[PDB]
Parts: structure tokens; C-alpha cells; sequence
């Protein structure tokens, strides 16, 4: 009557299993690393730049108002 | 039938130095090992709450 009932692979087997290594790589130059790196330390210098000499003009102000009230 | 694990000889052109020196000086593998973390934060936790929830048995 009943037939044998066991564990067994599905007819065709499993799929494909995955083994290999797989490490992709994300991707970027050293040269545009270090480029992205001199450039935005170019844009701080600038900006310092400009800043530090608006500071040094406010800084002048502050001085001759102060000459102005010392006597 | 055998397998090399630590066989690879680096490239010696300017482009593959001055990508192994980006490397050392701006530690990219570090960042990425972060980043690898950091995704691994945002999923599901593997935790059940046990005694109202038990590891499944056999009989
Ligand atoms: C045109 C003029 C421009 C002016 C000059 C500017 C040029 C700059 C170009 C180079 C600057 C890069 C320097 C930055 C730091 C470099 C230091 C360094 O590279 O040291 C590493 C080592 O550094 C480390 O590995 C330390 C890592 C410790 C673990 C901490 C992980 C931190 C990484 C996550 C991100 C950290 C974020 C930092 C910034 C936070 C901001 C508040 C080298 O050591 P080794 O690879 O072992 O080999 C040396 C022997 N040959």
C-alpha cells in the first residue's frame, strides 16, 4: 500500500549556493581622494582668509574708538 | 586540487602606489569596517523575549 516516505533532495536538487568570497570594491582614486582633500582645504583657506581680514579691520575700528575716548 | 590564500604580488605603477599610500593616509578600510557596522546597527536584532517567548524544540 503506502510506498517509502523519507527525507530526500526535491526532484532536480537544490539550487545554486553561493561560496566564493565577495568583497566589492567601493571605488575611488588616491589621486581624487587627495584632490577632494587639497580642494576643500583651499576653500577653508579662503574663507579664513577673507574672515580673518574683515576681523582685523573690525579690530581696527574697536582700536580708534577707543583712541577717541582716552583723553 | 589546492588553493593560494596569500599569494598576490601588489602592483608596482604609480597609480596602484598612490592608491595604497590614499589608503594609508586617509584610512579607508577603517571606514569601511564603520560602515559595515553601522548598516549592521539598522537591521533587526536577533533577540527573543524570553520567558514570554522560548527557543523552538524538537520532539
Ligand atoms: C598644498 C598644501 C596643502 C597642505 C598639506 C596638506 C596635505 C595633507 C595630505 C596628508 C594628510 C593626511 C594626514 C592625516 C592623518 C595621517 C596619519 C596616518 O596616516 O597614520 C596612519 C595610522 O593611522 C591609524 O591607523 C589610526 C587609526 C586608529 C583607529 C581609529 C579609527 C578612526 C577612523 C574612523 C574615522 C575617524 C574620524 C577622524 C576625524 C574626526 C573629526 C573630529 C599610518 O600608520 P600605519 O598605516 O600603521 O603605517 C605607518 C608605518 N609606515
Amino acid at each position: 500500500a503506502s510506498k517509502v516516505k523519507q527525507d530526500m533532495p526535491p526532484p532536480g536538487g537544490y539550487g545554486p549556493i553561493d561560496y566564493k568570497r565577495n568583497l566589492p570594491r567601493r571605488g575611488l582614486s588616491g589621486y581624487s581622494m587627495f584632490a577632494v582633500g587639497i580642494g576643500t582645504l583651499l576653500f577653508g583657506y579662503w574663507s579664513m582668509m577673507k574672515w580673518n581680514r574683515e576681523r582685523r579691520r573690525l579690530q581696527i575700528e574697536d582700536f580708534e574708538a577707543r583712541i577717541a575716548l582716552m583723553p | 586540487t589546492y588553493k593560494f590564500v596569500n599569494m598576490r604580488e601588489p602592483s608596482m605603477d604609480m597609480k596602484s602606489v598612490t592608491d595604497r599610500a590614499a589608503q594609508t593616509l586617509l584610512w579607508t578600510e577603517l571606514v569601511r569596517g564603520l560602515g559595515m557596522t553601522l548598516s549592521y546597527l539598522f537591521r533587526e536584532p536577533a533577540t527573543i523575549n524570553y520567558p514570554f517567548e522560548k527557543g523552538p524544540l524538537s520532539p
